[PDB]
DNA sequence: ATCGGATGTATATATCTGACACGTGCCTGGAGACTAGGGAGTAATCCCCTTGGCGGTTAAAACGCGGGGGACAGCGCGTACGTGCGTTTAAGCGGTGCTAGAGCTGTCTACGACCAATTGAGCGGCCTCGGCACCGGGATTCTCGA
DNA sequence: TCGAGAATCCCGGTGCCGAGGCCGCTCAATTGGTCGTAGACAGCTCTAGCACCGCTTAAACGCACGTACGCGCTGTCCCCCGCGTTTTAACCGCCAAGGGGATTACTCCCTAGTCTCCAGGCACGTGTCAGATATATACATCCGAT
């Protein structure tokens, strides 16, 4: 009776079982695909690696070791496809990036 | 002799240190009486959280700067650094607001 | 009362990319609210196509489909090998 | 206790503050009551879906996972609140 | 293939407001596929709520609710109070 | 619809009708706003200074 | 002597008639080509619906005639009747197209 | 079949009759182009998202139902298709 | 176009701390193992929609062609708006205190779940015929020069 | 500005196929048991909200005032509207091939469902430094005289 959790079956951090359990009490399917949540689990490890990985590019950035929601914001809006995939999402203590017209400068 | 920065200069000055800045430009309590006065319209006496009504500002004032910003992209576009109600008007047009 | 999330998982990811870097309990939640909202909208889409497909059963293609669909572009390609990696090294086992 | 005219407790000076945030420069007076009004419509809705929710929740108190929910429903979802 | 739709009670209701009228086999299928969206529309944003609610079973306080969160103002009025009477009706026998 | 179709004289009923009835009731509109109609067209909207003078 | 009527009549009367019609305003076959090229940048060899290609044109040019009229809108916000690519490119700014 | 330039395909003529349904009165040149590249840009969307479809679908050929879900899924939904 | 002065802002420093990283004991969801059904997958069949081409038409597109109409640039003024400084004012800290109402547990019960037996409401398919679409022609009304 | 002319509205008549009505022909709706269970409800906490009140103060309102963008007007250019002509290919109608779409029938791999056990997760304490804050300082930048 050796125990062996999915996640380390796929040598991954989030928990397989735990989502796989949410998702069945999700109601969207009635059977499920086993590798399923592994596969999902794993896209969300990569995208949250590649958000909080530009989140502490602006921490040290800003020398912030414990990284702030406004870098959370400013990486968000720098990243063209992640901007896109969360344009019409609203962050909590986000604030808005350093953008000043042409214009807006004196001559 | 008093000195008196340009016009805008002062003001160019704050929009700056508030894209620096992140924190809320409201007054908690006028924003909370305000929130209960519209909620007794609906039902009176009804309670709330603080995390509740501080989600409230926040949101606002989040959808509040993002009319103001395209307001000022449309102003740009009417050529003129003087805001417009007009321009609001039409920015919520487009916005599908009307 | 247990009250799940994934502030441990977070933290592993946030090592296994930055060690040094800390993390915030506000941003912390953040990141779980938002990850719990990506994931119900791909639990939709794939549920949606199913139905679609009129399939009763949920699998691993649909969720490649599904996040093709939401992703923009190079992410997805770059997410789908990952996925892929996994499911091999879970099929593998 | 039945309030009222705390929208005009929205000062000026907030409105200014908010669009230099925004990042504008010279603004109208016609607008900040004008700007209220649409602030005061905003909400209009969401507190009252909002407590929708809480109407259908069968409580007294109204939480944030209602505005959560609103904002979904909006179309302007927002994170930091469970 | 035994499709579904709703085009005859389309029909039947359209005689119940006007009798003397006809319509476009294209503007029933329009019709029909707005019959669909705002089905869909609600039993979605029910199983939503119950699930805010953790609720397994939707009845119809989660329709009314459902419904005056969807519809405005009278359409939702009216729309509650038919959907009161008509339970009213079947619940008396 | 009913109405729309008989001010134009008409029986059976088009899809123009039924999307003039649309953009005619605002909160129909605003339920529907966001919903595309098959053979809608465009209810007619004329612009003020458009018209001459 | 010959007659012509003073610009944009004519084309006044057309918009006149055009919101006047319903039907389509592009010719089919053209519409198909290009729609066929844009699918083969994808995939090559892929079948279609005529009712399926008729939805595409249709909810397109719904679509444009959207795009057309804001933008008309917002030119009269520019206080001009004649059209800037400027107008377009920027209502599709506020359509969040950018 | 390499099929290729037919957004040149849409007549300027035909562009015009649709600002005119549009209710627009003077068109400059520069738009009609810039206007192409728009309406490739949007079809460049569904048409693929639609296949994509169809990718599951495990089809050659492409359906309306099809850019029936793609509309709903884009938020621009449409009737009279199934 | 420069320099001088004012002012506002980025920096180092010090310490305070309270979030915060860290570790626990305890809990239960997750893993592990076992059983069934039946959704899914495969395959052969049919159909039949599509994709392909061919020829004639013209309405439509291409192109040209003035040319008045407005985009635009500039130019005067003035009113409305930044600003800095006054003023007064509620905003915030904070801390107190009550409890109404969330928020939790423990029933018990009505209530679909589900299955089985039954079938007529409904749906594919087949006439059919009449508003409706088209057409031609006459009368009406806008418009551009007096 | 009263006509000429032009685009349009309307009227009658022609011919049509979709709207509709009806007909076989089910399977999905109904009916009726039957059962385990979602939650309805009662009945407890406790805490977060709700209000109280005081103290400090950063903040808000208003003033005066310069001033400078908004606005309004003029003249120009060019350019897009309107019409005329010439070219074309969309359309439309028909034909044809097949290749995919949909179907059905098997077949069984995988998942739901069950039961067992425990170990990772979670609430909960616990030191503790990232950074918040304040201060003096050094650097950047505007504004006006030159």
């Amino acid at each position: 009776a050796k125990a062996k959790t999915r996640s380390s079956r796929a040598g991954l951090q989030f928990p397989v079982g735990r989502v796989h359990r949410l998702l069945r009490k999700g109601n969207y399917a009635e059977r499920v695909g086993a590798g399923a949540p592994v596969y999902l689990a794993a896209v969300l490890e990569y995208l949250t690696a590649e958000i909080l990985e530009l989140a502490g590019n602006a921490a040290r950035d800003n020398k912030k070791t414990r990284i702030i929601p406004r870098h959370l914001q400013l990486a968000v809006r720098n990243d063209e496809e992640l901007n896109k995939l969360l344009g019409r999402v609203t962050i909590a203590q986000g604030g808005v990036l350093p953008n000043i017209q042409s214009v807006l400068l004196p001559k | 002799k008093p000195h008196r920065y340009r016009p805008g200069t002062v003001a160019l000055r704050e929009i700056r240190r508030y894209q620096k800045s992140t924190e809320l430009l409201i007054r908690k309590l006028p924003f909370q009486r305000l929130v209960r006065e519209i909620a007794q319209d609906f039902k009176t006496d009804l309670r709330f959280q603080s995390s509740a009504v501080m989600a409230l500002q926040e949101a606002s004032e989040a959808y509040l700067v993002a009319l103001f910003e395209d307001t000022n992209l449309c102003a740009i576009h009417a050529k003129r650094v003087t805001i417009m109600p007009k321009d609001i008007q039409l920015a919520r047009r487009i916005r599908g607001e009307r | 009362t247990r009250k799940e999330s994934y502030a441990i998982y977070v933290y592993k990811v946030l090592k296994q990319v930055h060690p040094d870097t800390g993390i915030s309990s506000k941003a912390m939640s953040i990141m779980n609210s938002f990850v719990n909202d990506v994931f119900e909208r791909i639990a939709g889409e794939a549920s949606r196509l199913a139905h679609y497909n009129k399939r009763s059963t949920i699998t691993s293609r649909e969720i490649q489909t599904a996040v093709r669909l939401l992703l923009p572009g190079e992410l997805a390609k770059h997410a789908v090998s990952e996925g892929t990696k996994a499911v091999t090294k879970y099929t593998s086992a | 206790k039945v309030l009222r005219d705390n929208i005009q407790g929205i000062t000026k000076p907030a409105i200014r503050r908010l669009a230099r945030r925004g990042g504008v420069k010279r603004i109208s007076g016609l607008i900040y009551e004008e700007t209220r009004g649409v602030l005061k419509v905003f909400l209009e809705n969401v507190i009252r879906d909002a407590v929708t929710y809480t109407e259908h929740a069968k409580r007294k108190t109204v939480t944030a996972m209602d505005v959560v929910y609103a904002l979904k429903r909006q179309g302007r979802t927002l994170y930091g609140f469970g």
